DNA sequence: ACGGCTCGGCCCGGCG
DNA sequence: CGCCGGGCCGAGCCGTGC
């Protein structure tokens, strides 16, 4: 659904060619995401290669360590890279202390 | 403390609880345990892939992951027979006749 | 590298049973059968006493907060530290509702009484539960008097049995 | 998936016109007028005013309006830059927002005509914005989110939460 | 270790002969004596959520009406006008308003109030240069006060005088008594606790039986007739988390049995009046009609024990005694600055001046949803007794004594944590005729 | 392996619903003569029993006696799917399932599981009733509906040739008075003046679902429970026992 | 490593204060906001260490609290556990006194809880309510993570922290 | 001490319910010629006058003029219990109680407490109304129901032998045109073209529950309050005065 | 320790 | 044509000694 929304946004709002062109979840393989922890301000880029029938997020221990997570009950968020690139803005962040937590202010590429 | 609805699987360092095995599976090692799916099935499916549990010896908290090479529970049936359920389909077939869980199974800790 | 191997990475139950139980009584009962099945748990009193320190805090905390609570208008969200003398919102025609209802106090009393009667706990917890029920009954003496009789008495309750002993 | 405490599909303030659920479409269809604090942008050429980044008449990027708190003089961004974001006639720092009245009917009709999305039943917004800028979001994005059944977060992203395993 | 004072027997000394005196006494107020008619729903299909609100509103209405009737006694207050019909008055007239204090704040000019009554709310300002500013500063909300001043059509009621229900300055002395009679006050025994000072209590019980050194104390003992206990006679069950390790007797039945066995040793010529407290098996919120009978039966069965309520008023030889536990002192201590638990006699005077025993709603005291307020001091007493503080004090304010009997429980972990120094084993001795404290016994040597 | 055929499934659905209005679980005792039911609501305030002999059943065939337990919610939900003219059929094979079938313009069979419920014998012995009255369903129904307007309780007063039922509120009052010369009452037999009071909720729950052309008999005494009866198809009988107030 | 937002949002502000009651010297105070409450034990202790190093490198004196400050801190530590959260750690009062006496900077902050204190109008402290950010730093920082802190001190060539080593 | 007997309690219930949709508290005056009524909407925008002369009532007797003050909600709840063929009796005695008795198959009596309410007597004489028209209830009912969809304000236009109702919105629009040849338009009398607008909510309240075969008189002017009146039983009548919006 | 538990209001379908 | 009743939605709240 997120990819369909992104394609509709690209075709109807900006007038640009569609990007994902996916009809099933197996068509998202090879596309990039961003992983962010609920207490940090930097994200990391990951790639999709497969799916499982469980309710967990499998990844390398380096991937979970790079988000300062311990992997003993923690939970993190994932978002498509292009959706975040188009949609994120620093003018929607709350003004009180704590509005910059959970924000991709910078992303690591390696 | 025990919250209503959240079971307690073993008493501190009590024989018959979780058997300690030293090792690391394909999908475990950071802070997670390795558990046979048979002992997930035979505890009324209160344990699922990714369910957290508060541990005693190594740390405080872990996530369970299926390992099919370690041993499973030993159960006592309603007619008096004693069986070793190291398989998943066998547990599914036998679940309804279980009178007492003699042994709980193994846990692989890194 | 790795030490142990597994046939499948997503083999086994996929959803916890805790998410498929609605009532608190059903949750407690299922958890207690689970604890009874396992040989190395010793539910019979241990799980009750440890579990009773999750319902007793709720009961006593709700009972305490009932007598010092703030009221609010349904139409607005303005809160009043003291009930209005007119019974209605001064800046509305809307009616005043409580923030701690009477049914939010005694929602776990049935399960607590079941846990007390079906298992052997220390006399301290049993007396605490009996006194909690007595206090709940006594706080609402002049507001909700007992005006309805019943056909049969003695529903196998434990408080009167302890008192008569 | 992740949703706010009241679910939100567009970061647009509605106040009380939308009801308990902050439904923008219901307020638009009932002809209600709402007063909220937002940022208004002004077209340098023709002088359009409203909470839009692009002028519908000519398609030329507008500029943010700065307003005095006590005094009520509006200064565009280019002029407010010279004034150091302080009112000349007063001695109080300027602000990019003020309490203003909006009519959801015209805005929603323009958005629907813009993205060609008409059959949407609900469109939830916020009671008020939390930033210091109070810059709103385009309503076309909210319509496309409502059409595809996806939600939004505090920074304008769609997120999915899951337990992590190695 | 489960001894419950089963074999604690003290016999009267056959050396001191008590003087024959006719016990003239009668209970003047009891909570389980006013018949509170429960409320009727506005229609035939009501629910629980509305009756409670209506009962609370009725309670506050009754409080306001009773305190207004008390206020309209002094000749100085006159020309009362309703708050609702205040816009229909001139700007050059002397008017008064009586209502409940919603909230108060402080500014450079003075104090701003939100006095409210049955017919709407109004804002009242009092200048800092007023003569009653000091008195009105240390007032806590939900009390009933009277104001005097000029009402402005702008929206502020400017005032120049402050009033409280107070106590009359002049009173008529009572006729003298024929023979002298004495009374003893006790509170906060806390039977069943590890910190309960049992040896001092036993020594005091022997003192009541004639084991006395000085001749004047012999005469006082021979003249003792009445004894009053102001609650907290047992340590309770489940008062706070972690109490199980603090209890020698972890059984409420056994606690009351031990207390009855202790109190059975009083002489047969003394009448005991016992009231409940915040640790006993009784109603969670004040007023408490009595103990739970099925738990306090061993103390109900005593030959000369009389069970009273909280609060209750007793009339011994024409002298009125107002007996309460004293949970309302905490509100005065925590509001007014400069007041501590080490000197509880001043918050007692504050409560007496405001003529209510627990005004603040939503603080440190629980208030029951009764349709009638029984915590208003309707009549002026001769003596006032309180406990719950574990510190002794005694002052006199305009002819009424304000005692605070000490505890019988040594300092425990909590009072050590929060810096309170108890004074256990102190017992006031009062004179019935004078209605004043004439001596203080101190049995703290053993405890 | 017993076959049951019932004409007018709507009536059966209505009686099942009026039995379900108070209790949630019950067990049916069916013998060669007929089928019977009896249980009590968890508040221990009301008692309902029901009998259905072989005469009213158009086709009866049963071997021995069997105790069956059915979820009353699912039972009434299935029964509500019938029509006014279809014939209701109840069958049970060797499996522990109840086969509920309806035969109108088409035949539909519902499979519904059997449940086990503990059966407790609870019979209150016949008590000395000082008054009896026979009235129509319509009059008592409207009287209950009016009494629910002012108060949550309704008061009965019995006297020779005078049967009055009232309810007082805080300010308002409603009184229903009628005699032998009126229409709603058929006959009245009292031995002494009688007075009682009963909750509005229970009375409204029990009288709801009665036909206008029906005869209901009320037996009650002084500060003692009340019994309400009404014949079903001239052969059955319904017993309601309600505790009084005060 | 520049990942978690403790530097960005944990540290509310930095100010230079004067030790008027004792000697009228110059010291440094760190204001801790709400978000520092979720940064982990290691981030807070390193923040205190960095504050100490910067105050020593800027030619500033050390904090010299009065007794009232100590009593206020002990009652705040006692109160927050009783009324807000389990603290995940319970320092003894003597440990609190030792830490307050031997820390060269003032660990303070704004008010985050709607609870009033007993020791009021303490000089230098502008609030009469619980300061959750600072007390959590003290409890779960230099105290709970003392071993890692002394290891960092040894690796870092920092003196003046012998009391923590003892 | 008056005794008033009325037939067809349903019609009285409808009349009171129509009178109860704008006001909650008002006073009833009773006099030899009949019963009057004049209440005021709390919003001070719609005026209602109701007059019930004595000839309509079957047995109407009273001496002098008295005032009666009753809350409308309780009264509407009491009268809503009446059926199609129940006799409605209004009786008052020395005691300050209003007795409403429903005579039928069972004599059920209700008692209501009188409440003191202030009376503001403002008699409005004939105003210069540009247009006076008479239409059936169904036509105006359907017109209002159609106009409720598009917007919340309804426009009236009266021209020479023409009656047009219109409502406008952001994008939608509905119009209704009435001519003499139409059955709904019985007659029309206008001196010059007039136009004004009103609110749908008040209009819906005044026209809802209007009989199909009723001739309704409409009078209004340029930006002036509208006058609506329809006769009941050919003897009693109700007058509505709705102030225009903007 | 915080998602789970009570209330109240507001439309939307049947249903008679 | 007018109710009865469900099913959503949104508010609030969760041990404690003087
Ligand atoms: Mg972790
Ligand atoms: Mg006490
Ligand atoms: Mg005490
Ligand atoms: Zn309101
Ligand atoms: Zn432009
Ligand atoms: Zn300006």
């Amino acid at each position: 659904k997120v990819a369909k929304f992104v394609d509709d946004l690209l075709e109807k709002f900006y007038g640009l060619p569609r990007f994902y062109n996916a009809e099933k979840m197996e068509d998202l393989i090879g596309h990039l995401v961003i992983g962010l922890a609920p207490h940090t301000s930097a994200g990391i880029v990951g790639r999709i290669i497969g799916f499982v029938d469980a309710l967990v997020g499998y990844a390398h221990p380096y991937f979970h360590a790079a988000k300062r997570r311990n992997c003993d009950g923690d939970e993190d968020a994932v978002m498509l890279l292009l959706d975040a690139l188009l949609n994120f803005s620093r003018y929607y962040l709350p003004e009180k202390r704590g509005g910059k937590m959970d924000a991709p202010l910078v992303i690591t590429t390696r | 403390e025990v919250i209503g609805g959240r079971p307690l699987f073993s008493d501190p360092s009590k024989p018959g609880g979780f058997r300690l095995r030293y090792g690391r599976s394909r999908a475990s090692g950071f802070a997670t345990w390795g558990i046979n799916p048979a002992t997930m099935i035979l505890v009324d499916e209160f344990l699922a892939i990714g369910t957290q549990l508060k541990t005693e010896r190594p740390g405080k908290g872990a996530v369970v992951t299926p390992v099919t090479t370690i041993e499973g529970p030993i159960v006592k049936l309603k007619d008096g027979s004693v069986l070793r359920v190291d398989d998943y389909n066998l547990a599914l077939k036998v679940r309804e006749d279980v009178e007492e869980i003699l042994y709980l199974g193994d846990a692989v800790i890194a | 590298k790795f030490t142990h191997d597994t046939d499948d990475i997503a083999l086994g139950p996929k959803m916890s049973l805790y998410k498929q139980l609605g009532d608190m009584e059903e949750k407690v009962r299922r958890q207690l059968e689970v604890a009874k099945r396992i040989r190395a748990v010793d539910e019979h009193g241990v799980a009750e006493k440890i579990l009773n320190s999750h319902l007793i805090p709720d009961l006593r905390g709700n009972l305490r907060s009932f007598t010092r609570q703030e009221f609010r208008c349904v139409k607005c969200n303005t809160k009043f530290r003291r009930p209005p003398l007119n019974g209605k919102c001064p800046v509305c025609g809307g009616k005043i509702v409580l923030t701690v209802s009477k049914g939010a106090i005694e929602k776990y009393l049935g399960t607590a009484k079941m846990l007390v009667t079906e298992y052997n706990v220390k006399n301290y917890t049993r007396q605490r539960i009996c006194l909690t029920e007595r206090d709940i009954d006594s706080l609402f003496e002049n507001v909700f008097p007992e005006t309805q009789l019943t056909l049969i008495v003695n529903p196998n309750d434990i408080c009167q049995r302890l008192v008569m002993a | 998936e992740r949703k706010m405490k009241p679910p939100v599909q567009v970061l647009f303030p509605i106040g009380l016109a939308g009801g308990s659920s902050r439904d923008i479409k219901k307020a638009a269809e009932e002809g209600k007028v709402a007063e909220v604090e937002i940022a208004f942008f002004k077209c340098p050429k023709c002088g359009h005013v409203g909470p839009e980044h692009l002028c519908p008449n000519c398609g030329t990027r507008k500029e943010l309006l700065w307003v005095c708190p006590r005094c009520n003089a509006e200064y565009p961004e280019s002029q407010a830059e010279g004034y150091n974001y302080t009112c000349p006639k007063c001695n109080v720092k300027l602000r990019p927002y003020a309490k203003r009245k909006i009519r959801p009917s015209e805005l929603l009709n323009r958005a629907m005509e813009n993205v060609k999305v008409y059959g949407v039943d609900k469109l939830k917004g916020v009671m008020g914005m939390t930033s210091g800028w109070k810059m709103p979001e385009p309503l076309e994005k909210g319509l496309l989110r409502a059409k595809n059944d996806v939600y939004v977060f505090k920074d304008g992203t769609i997120r999915f939460d899951a337990t992590d395993a190695p | 270790e489960y001894s419950k004072y089963e074999d604690v027997v003290i016999e009267w000394n056959p050396s001191v002969t008590p003087v024959q005196i006719e016990k003239n006494y009668e209970v003047k107020f009891d909570v389980r004596q006013v018949k509170l008619r429960p409320p009727k729903v506005k229609n035939g299909s009501g629910k629980e959520g509305e009756i409670i609100v209506e009962a609370y509103a009725s309670l506050f209405k009754s409080r306001l009406s009773k305190l207004k009737r008390i206020l309209r006694e002094n000749p100085e207050i006159s020309n009362v006008v309703d708050i609702g019909k205040l816009n229909y008055v001139s700007g050059d007239e002397e008017v008064t308003i009586i209502g409940l204090v919603n909230s108060k704040r402080e500014t450079n000019r003075g104090l701003i109030f939100e006095v409210e009554d049955k017919t709407g709310i109004v804002k009242v300002f009092l200048p800092k240069d007023s003569e009653d500013y000091r008195e009105a500063f240390k007032v806590l909300p939900d009390a009933v006060v009277a104001f005097k001043g000029f009402y402005s059509k702008k929206g502020i009621f400017f005032a120049n005088k402050f009033y409280l229900p107070d106590v009359p300055l002049y009173r008529k002395q009572k006729p003298p008594l024929e023979e002298k009679v004495y009374a003893i006050l006790i509170s906060d025994i806390h039977v069943g606790s590890r910190e309960f000072c049992e040896k001092a209590f036993l020594k005091f019980l022997e003192w009541l039986n004639g084991h006395v050194e000085s001749k004047e104390e012999e005469e006082i003992v021979s003249r003792v007739k009445y004894l009053i206990i102001a609650g907290d006679v047992v340590d309770g069950i489940g008062i706070y988390p972690g109490q199980y390790s603090d209890l020698v007797i972890p059984d409420i039945f056994d606690q009351y049995e031990a207390l009855a066995n202790l109190l059975a040793n009083v002489p047969e010529h003394i009448t005991m009046f016992i009231g409940p407290g915040n640790a006993d098996a009784a109603r969670p919120a004040i007023p408490q009609p009595e103990f739970y009978k099925e738990y306090a039966k061993p103390i109900y069965k005593l030959k000369n024990a009389i069970i009273i309520s909280n609060p209750a008023v007793i009339r011994l030889h024409g002298r009125d005694f107002l007996i309460a536990h004293g949970r309302g002192i905490e509100d005065v201590v925590s509001f007014v600055p400069g007041l501590t638990h080490h000197k509880p006699g001043l918050p007692m005077v504050e409560l007496l001046k405001m003529r209510h025993l627990a005004p603040t709603f939503g603080g440190k005291v629980p208030i029951a949803p009764d349709p009638e307020d029984l915590l208003v001091i309707e009549e002026v007493p001769d003596l006032v007794q309180m406990g719950h503080v574990h510190v002794y004090d005694a002052v006199v304010y305009r002819g009424v004594q304000l005692v605070n009997s000490a505890t019988w429980q040594a300092q425990t972990e909590f009072q050590k944590m929060v810096n309170i120094v108890p004074t256990p084993a102190k017992v006031p001795v009062v004179d019935v005729e004078s209605a004043r404290v004439v001596k203080v016994l101190d049995f703290s040597g053993w405890c | 392996p017993f076959e049951i055929v019932f004409e007018g499934a709507k009536e059966f659905a209505q009686l099942i619903e009026t039995a379900s209005r108070l209790i949630d679980e019950a067990a049916f005792k069916v013998t060669e003569e007929g089928i019977s039911m009896r249980a009590m609501d968890p508040s221990r305030v009301v008692l309902i029993d029901l009998n259905l002999p072989a005469s009213i059943f158009s086709k009866y065939e049963v071997d021995g006696e069997e105790t069956i337990g059915v979820n009353m919610d699912h039972l009434k939900k299935v029964l509500k799917r019938g029509k006014a003219k279809e014939t209701l059929i109840l069958r049970k094979g060797e499996e522990n399932f109840l086969e509920i079938s309806l035969q109108g313009t088409a035949t539909r069979t519902f499979k519904l599981p059997l449940i086990d419920v503990e059966e407790i014998e609870v019979d209150l012995p016949e008590l000395p009733f000082t008054a009896k009255v026979v009235i129509l369903g319509d009059v008592i129904k409207e009287a209950v509906k009016d009494a629910s307007l002012v108060s949550d309780s309704m008061k009965f007063i019995a006297k020779e040739n005078e049967f009055t039922m009232r309810a007082e509120g805080e300010t308002q009052e409603v009184e229903v008075k009628l005699t032998l010369e009126d229409e709603g009452l058929l006959d009245i037999e009292v031995q002494e003046e009688t007075k009682s009071a009963y909750g509005i909720s229970y009375l409204s729950d029990m009288v709801k679902g009665l036909g206008k052309a029906d005869e209901v008999t009320i037996k009650f005494g002084n500060e003692m429970p009340m019994q309400m009866e009404y014949y079903i198809r001239d052969e059955g009988r319904l017993i309601f026992l309600l505790a009084p107030r005060v | 490593e520049g990942i978690v937002s403790a530097p960005i949002e944990g540290i509310a502000n930095v100010k230079i204060k004067r030790n008027t009651w004792a000697d009228n010297s110059e010291y440094l105070a760190l204001y801790y906001a709400g978000p520092i409450r979720s940064s982990g034990g290691t981030a807070q202790a390193l923040s205190v260490l960095v504050g100490d190093y910067v105050r020593r490198k800027l030619g500033l004196d050390r904090f010299k609290p009065s007794e009232k400050h100590i009593e206020r801190m002990v009652e705040e530590v006692d109160l927050y556990h009783r009324a807000v959260t389990r603290l995940q750690y319970h320092p003894s009062p003597e440990e609190v006194r030792l830490a307050m006496r031997n820390i060269p900077i003032e660990i303070t902050g704004e008010a985050t809880d709607d609870v009033e204190v007993s020791h009021r109008d303490v000089p230098g402290v502008e609030t009469n309510q619980l300061r959750g950010g600072a007390i959590l730093v003290l409890a779960e920082g230099v105290l709970q993570k003392a071993k890692k802190l002394v290891k960092y001190i040894d690796k870092m060539g920092i003196e003046g922290w012998e009391w923590l080593k003892e």
